[PDB]
């Protein structure tokens, strides 16, 4: 697939910001869509996760409260409502996709915390900056 | 019903699972260890409300109907009890499904984790087949 974002930007401490992503060229999947980001000089490292099928969701302990990730899986698309926002939530958020489609149940929060395993689509990456 | 590992082999080959999609009839044997520990039987409940069914663990919000999850797909057009009786027809039919179309048993990730890499052929090893 190909993965596209927007929203973003920058904001003062407290504030707030939603990112939105669409895939193109599924027929079928994903089976997860997610979000990761890289502040500067670091390692990628998980945000949020869910379920294209039943919309489970999965957060990193760092955002829990603040941020919430949803869906609608009959367009393909994902999105992040960021709630206050902090300076160390600064960096390039990036979306995700896992196309496969499990034969079990897979829990989409899995790659989250493992550098992104399973998630083999990649938007761009798209910056966020918290004053 | 708990097949015993090479009464399960055996069925498999019958059912023609050995080199499906390039996967030897051992790996099939391991997975349905590893998901049903060889119960047809065999089901586990999700948090979304869907249901893995039989031998092979099959997931009722993509392959199977099982009406608990309205509007979910049911890739295999069965329904999921079909996947927990003693004949394992509607579970390697559908397995074949999943197998085949593109990430191979990577889709089974108790496969990747225990099968996956190791000498899968001494799953049938010492077995009538």
């Amino acid at each position: 697939v190909q993965l596209q974002a927007s929203g973003g930007g920058s904001v003062q401490a407290g504030g707030s910001l939603r990112l939105s992503c669409a895939a193109s060229g599924y027929t079928i999947g994903p089976y997860c869509m997610g979000w990761f980001r890289q502040a500067p000089g670091k390692e990628r490292e998980g945000v949020a996760a869910i379920n294209s099928g039943g919309g489970s969701t999965y957060y990193a302990d760092s955002v829990k409260g603040r941020f919430t990730i949803s869906q609608d899986n009959a367009k393909n698309t994902v999105y992040l409502l960021m709630n206050s926002l902090e300076p160390e939530d600064t960096a390039i958020y990036y979306c995700a996709a896992d196309s496969t489609i499990y034969a079990s149940y897979y829990e989409c929060g899995h790659g989250l915390s493992t550098g992104g395993y399973g998630y083999d689509s990649w938007g761009q990456g798209t910056q966020v900056t918290v004053s | 019903k708990v097949f015993g590992r090479c009464e399960l082999a055996a069925a498999m080959k019958r059912h023609g699972l050995d080199n499906y999609r390039g996967y030897s009839l051992g790996n099939w044997v391991c997975a349905a260890k590893f998901e049903s520990n060889f119960n047809t039987q065999a089901t586990n409940r999700n948090t979304d409300g869907s249901t893995d069914y039989g031998i092979l663990q099959i997931n009722s919000r993509w392959w199977c109907n099982d009406g608990r999850t309205p509007g979910s797909r049911n890739l295999c057009n069965i329904p999921c009890s079909a996947l927990l009786s003693s004949d394992i027809t509607a579970s390697v039919n559908c397995a074949k499904k999943i197998v085949s179309d593109g990430n191979g048993m990577n889709a089974w990730v108790a496969w990747r984790n225990r099968c996956k890499g190791t000498d899968v052929q001494a799953w049938i090893r010492g077995c009538r087949l």
